[PDB]
């Protein structure tokens, strides 16, 4: 790390610069997802896969 | 307005006095939405 650089925080491709989304953005995005989910109480996407 | 210009070594209290916050993260811009 620091040469290879961490990949996407919310994608595949573990090792590489490749213009990730920011952690500071990611925590806000995840908080928005958490609040919508719990309020809404929709099942997971995987349930819709199941 | 002003008279002279004074230069000195910047004390850490003075540096915290200048600043209007503290930068914690290294992300610059969303690159698709232009909100920082």
């Amino acid at each position: 790390l620091e040469i290879r650089g961490a990949g996407e925080l919310l994608g595949e491709e573990q090792s590489g610069s490749m213009e990730t989304i920011g952690f500071s953005l990611y925590m806000e995005l995840l908080e928005n997802a958490v609040d919508a989910l719990k309020a809404g109480r929709e099942p997971s996407l995987e349930d819709l896969t199941s | 307005e002003f008279d002279a210009i004074k230069i000195a070594l910047a004390s850490p209290d003075m540096i915290r006095s200048w600043s209007f916050g503290e930068v914690k993260k290294p992300e610059t811009i969303n690159y698709r939405t232009f909100k920082p």
